[PDB]
């Protein structure tokens, strides 16, 4: 299986230069695609060594950077764009899909706030139709901006079939123990999860060893597509499993959790997890739905040799429905203020719909 | 299975071959398709020695009951496997070649319902009983995919490290031994293919099975919505009669009560065999680790 | 030196002798509501997983030989639920010989000893907070609290804490293991005596109306709590009675009395 | 359990700046907040370290000392900038109150001389509101000067649960044995204080290892709840236990006292104590009340090895009403010498009452 990586708009190209350059460290790979002498497996990311990426002014600063050997603002002008490029964009994919042994996926990374917006939500439609059976996992990132950033949340909805990182928790955290005050700063902080939330598909692990293995285990209905992540360490198994649920830590500016994901990548003891899930679930830190058994997975991995005990948390938290109405709310702010102009209430009425899906997921009928 | 990514492989392209029956499955042409995953996984980087010994074998239904791997030893390391634990790891293999087929059907679900709301979402008479659908499904994947981590942690991580631990210290081969074969005596214990535990394997071979059951009625109520989400889409299309049509679609609806009870009644045995279960394993301590992980946030126990 | 026993006893004072109440104030927080059920209705695999993890949060988390610990259910308390708790210590061959079971129940008898004490003034206390927004039950507060206090002070810092320094020093002058055999029987057949453990029986019944006072200020009447004084005041007559005829034994009326009060 | 603390106006984090540089310290912490090589339980102010802190012109001075890496005049006037932050300042104590485990208190660190005066007032009261079960122990430090100096003083007694530093004493003891005759120079002396004051908070100790086990042993009724502090050394235990009665060291400006703290922070004979307990019940040099049974406390503590015999003294004594008196006093004078000004009169009032209550505390017949 393999999995080909997009990347759109600014935001994209960068986040995505620096998940290559963190992971062409991790493995024996020299800048210049050549292996290094100096077990891991790279043939899902790498094709036999070169990137499967598809990159789409930004791009002359990849160019003239070290690593060249590896290869408007309307959100309508960027929807715009993307259908007169139609043919063209489609047939560097197709080759790059054909081509492929047995594709499995489409990693997306770009930002909802001006043209991988747009032009983002355009491929998300276009790559389902054209695909009914590829996973489309999105690193999508959260900041006419409130237009711009529901309107993709209509296409989030229904197109993708499963990770939110917003700057806001990405700026608090920057000032508070890294002191920065900058794209350049923060960036390190999110290639860092990347580079470590696929950390189960590079290495031959004992489960989840497919994409769709740590999809399908955390998102129990397609509505309810949107995760966040948790990463401590910037010692026993106790210690990273506390200071994960700890707010301070999770990424995200009643309510409980439905399925989490713990990955610890260090050489920690193999007896003492079951331990710790044990004092879990006596002090009682987190809380579940009430619905249906919901259970917390954890996972170990093996850090590369040519590149300390860390630590990763995926889980899927109904309190993401709150960063909803804060775009929900700006809208309508926005609609009093100033062809149809109704592709924009259909927007707004399908994510009122998630909204009230996860509000509903929360009670102890959600079913119907 | 430690490998995972291998095995990943390996099960996609046999899918096409074991669904057949036995009566037509020779080992000959089965050696082709291992070989290609050995090759396109991460394994081909491996020692060509042991990868000489690695083949199949044909147990003597249908071909997800007569697959098993091999890797036959010959020898002065014939003197540590010793026709014993190749009869054990064997009898250890079916229970992790059952409990990863059981696995990847439920992904494959799961995959269906991520495409089958992306199609008829504009039919709201069947999202009603759409959703008994997938409750019953994330009902599901959450007993085969906590119960896929104490094999991983409890059983192999775990008594896998008492053994590397005893022989790097150990010497004179007779310590090698004695720490190899009681590594296949926990292995056996911590899993439920004891002799005494024989009431609890039996009890989880029902909770396998409905997770076929599940698998084909549901395709029957997947396929049943698009043949006439098919012929909704022709009879207007072509168009742009209208009497004859509203009884097709009026009994249409009038037969979604009757897929209704099926899920009704499904779900209401699947819980009736799980809860059951659980009552069964309190008894044999290491096995306390897996009415945790199953009960978690104590959703049955009421 | 190897498998040392000065450095393991210290392991011991942690936990039996309560030396450490940042491990107590963290567990006892913890597994509280889970404590006042009655016995067979908790489940064990419960408490043992508070208790591992009331360890590692607090600041016994520096110590090699925490792995220890082990929840031992009493059937008989110190003659429930709450009242049937005690923790329990395993030792391999070597060590065994000076901490055996004979020596350890022992320490096993001035733990409950020192747990039901310190159990009654972590309430007794807790209602100080509840009454903080009739007006003659803090007057009674002020007397019970004031005793139970008085006995823990003269429980560590007189009769514990410098019995331990003895034995501290009474095995640096060692010559045999017959001699550190007699050296800790000698520490522990000292502290019962200097202690009510070995009769004294007054002293349950004494902190007996104290749980129930704090009982009926928990329900928040004003003809009960001056019934609780004729009793509680006549139970304390008696100890300072009985704790006057001896020949230490007779430092703790200066321990419960300061001001001359109770000459009566 | 954990306890944050407040620091408000010039007094407070000044004082309070130097409180976290004799713990950061006393403890293996460099000021970069990293555990330097070189048992001591640090849970309960740092946070895995940071310090617990929140502090509220001079936040400039702090931020350009190397310890950077570790984070009008009218009363009315106080008060009234709090009532328009209030929502901004109480967000980043909510965060820091839920992030925590299991909070515990409130320590404030306050001057009641000119905004300190009014917003420390203004916090006391929402506190107790917001939270009813959380212990607020307020260091206060006694110096238009009267009216704002008994204001703070209807407020701290019925708002805070539980310690006064005035800084005449600091001056006599400063001239007297320091010869500096300066603001950095007596704070040394205050922060010497409050290092010892927590003391069994910091150490696993037999008893007092919870702040409701100081406060509720010498407090014996809630409007009784101003105590002091006393400090030799500027030997056994009875040298140190005699010198910390005598008044040359007392820092405060019949009379008999209510209960006795000492805190013995050295490596003396644990024997001895009763001994010299015994000698003082001889030699009589302690009067207490004669209505309820009052005794004297001593506990042992650990210095830490990373950073001699020491002691401190923490006692209720009912002399504490002198020092009121002398506030109440200058006010009566100010009032006849110069929208409803009806405040006042009511803290006049209610200050009144604990002048009563004192005074009627060393009688044989206080109750009722």
């Amino acid at each position: 299986r393999e999995i080909i990586t997009l990347q759109l708009g600014q935001c994209g190209n960068q986040i995505g230069f620096e998940f290559w350059k963190q992971l062409c460290a991790e493995h024996g790979i020299s800048p210049e695609g050549i292996v290094e002498e100096f077990t891991d497996r790279k043939d899902v990311f790498f094709y036999q060594y070169i990137p499967r990426a598809v990159l789409l002014r930004v791009i002359h600063s990849i160019l003239n950077s070290p690593y060249a050997k590896l290869y408007g603002n309307n959100w309508a002008s960027g929807f715009s764009q993307g259908e007169k490029i139609h043919e063209d964009i489609f047939d560097i994919i197709d080759r790059e899909a054909d081509g492929s042994d047995s594709l499995e996926g489409f990693v997306l990374c770009h930002s909802i706030a001006g043209t991988g917006s747009g032009l983002g939500s355009y491929l998300l439609e276009r790559l389902n139709d054209r695909y009914p059976k590829k996973l489309v996992q999105t690193y999508s990132v959260f900041p006419v901006q409130p237009y711009n950033s529901l309107l993709t949340l209509k296409r989030l909805t229904q197109n993708a079939d499963c990770v939110v990182l917003d700057n806001t928790a990405l700026n608090r955290i920057a000032t508070d123990r890294l002191h920065i005050q900058s794209f350049s700063q923060i960036n390190q902080l999110v290639s860092t999860i990347m580079s470590a939330s696929t950390t189960t598909l590079r290495y031959p692990g004992y489960m989840n060893n497919d994409l769709i293995g740590l999809i399908a285990s955390l998102i129990p209905t397609p509505r309810l597509h949107f995760l966040m992540t948790g990463y401590t360490p910037l010692t026993t198994v106790l210690d990273v499993m506390r200071r994960l649920l700890q707010p301070k830590n999770v990424m995200v500016s009643n309510h409980c959790y439905i399925a989490i994901l713990n990955i610890i990548q260090g050489e920690v003891d193999p007896t003492q997890v079951h331990k710790s899930l044990q004092r879990i679930r006596e002090r009682k830190l987190a809380n579940f739905i009430p619905w249906g058994p919901a259970s917390i997975q954890v996972a170990l991995s093996r850090k590369s040799p040519y590149l300390r005990v860390s630590g990763l948390m995926m889980a899927n938290h109904t309190s993401i429905s709150s960063l909803f109405e804060r775009t929900c709310r700006q809208y309508d702010k926005l609609r009093k203020r100033e062809d149809n102009f109704d592709e924009m209430d259909t927007s707004r009425e399908i994510v009122q719909q998630l909204i009230d899906e996860y509000h509903a997921a929360t009670r102890p009928d959600y079913i119907s | 299975l430690g490998q995972g990514d291998f095995i990943r492989h390996l099960m996609d392209l046999l899918k096409p071959e074991l669904v057949r029956p036995a009566t037509t499955l020779y080992q000959h042409n089965l050696t082709g398709i291992l070989e290609t995953a050995v090759r396109a996984t991460n394994a081909q980087f491996d020692s060509p020695e042991i990868l000489r010994r690695l083949d199949v074998r044909l147990l003597e239904d249908t071909g997800w009951d007569v697959f098993s791997l091999d890797y036959h030893v010959d020898g002065p390391i014939a003197t540590v496997f010793t026709r014993e634990c190749m009869s054990h790891y064997l009898r250890v293999f079916n229970f992790l070649w059952r409990a990863k087929r059981m696995e990847y059907i439920l992904t494959d679900i799961r995959k269906g319902h991520m495409c089958n709301a992306k199609l008829l979402r504009n039919m709201p008479e069947f999202s009603g009983v759409l959703h008994q659908c997938h409750i019953l499904a994330s009902e599901m994947v959450h007993f085969i995919h906590q119960m896929q981590y104490y094999i991983t942690f409890e059983v192999l991580e775990c008594s896998w490290d008492e053994l590397w631990n005893k022989v790097q210290q150990a010497q004179d081969l007779d310590h090698i031994i004695a720490a190899h074969e009681v590594f296949l005596d926990t292995i056996i214990s911590r899993c439920l293919l004891d002799s005494d535990s024989r009431a609890l394997l039996n009890q989880l071979r029902a909770v396998f099975d409905q997770i076929i059951e599940l698998q084909n009625a549901q395709d029957a109520i997947y396929r049943a919505a698009l043949e006439e989400l098919q012929r909704r889409l022709q009879f207007e299309e072509k168009k742009k009669e209208e009497e004859e049509e509203n009884k097709r679609i009026g009994e249409f609806k009038e037969s979604i009560p009757k897929m209704c009870s099926q899920l009704r009644i499904l779900t209401h045995f699947y819980q009736g065999i799980v809860q059951q279960f659980l009552v069964l394993l309190t008894t044999d301590e290491s096995l306390r680790f897996l009415s945790f992980r199953l009960d978690f946030n104590e959703h049955y126990k009421a | 030196e190897e498998k040392e026993l000065v450095a393991h006893l210290r392991s011991i004072k942690r936990y039996f002798l309560m030396d450490q109440g940042d491990f107590f104030v963290h567990f006892m927080d913890l597994a509280e509501e889970e404590l006042r059920k009655p016995v067979e209705d908790i489940t064990p695999p419960r408490l043992e997983a508070l208790l591992e993890l009331a360890l590692r949060m607090s600041t016994a988390n520096t110590d090699p030989f925490k792995d220890d610990l082990k929840i031992d259910l009493m059937p008989h308390d110190l003659i429930s639920g709450l009242e049937a708790f005690s923790f329990d210590y395993i030792v391999k061959w070597p060590l065994s010989l000076i901490i055996n079971r004979k020596a350890l129940t022992r320490y096993q008898m001035l733990f409950r000893h020192m747990f039901y004490c310190k159990h009654v003034e972590r309430q007794l206390c807790s209602v100080w907070i509840s009454n903080k927004t009739f007006a003659g039950a803090f007057t009674l507060r002020q007397r019970m609290l004031n005793f139970v206090q008085n006995i823990q002070y003269y429980m560590m810092f007189e009769v514990m804490e410098p019995t331990w320094h003895i034995l501290e020093k009474n095995l640096k002058s060692a010559s045999n293991i017959d001699d550190v055999l007699g050296h800790h029987t000698g520490f522990l057949d000292t502290c019962l005596k200097d202690c009510m453990l070995t009769l004294l029986k007054v002293f349950s019944k004494l902190m007996s109306v104290c749980v129930m006072f704090t009982n009926c200020m928990q329900k928040f009447f004003e003809a009960t709590i001056n019934k609780f004084d004729k009793n509680f005041s006549a139970h304390l007559l008696d100890l300072l009675a009985r704790l006057s005829i001896y020949s230490g034994m007779a430092s703790v009326i200066s321990r419960l009395d300061f001001n001359g009060f109770y000459t009566e």
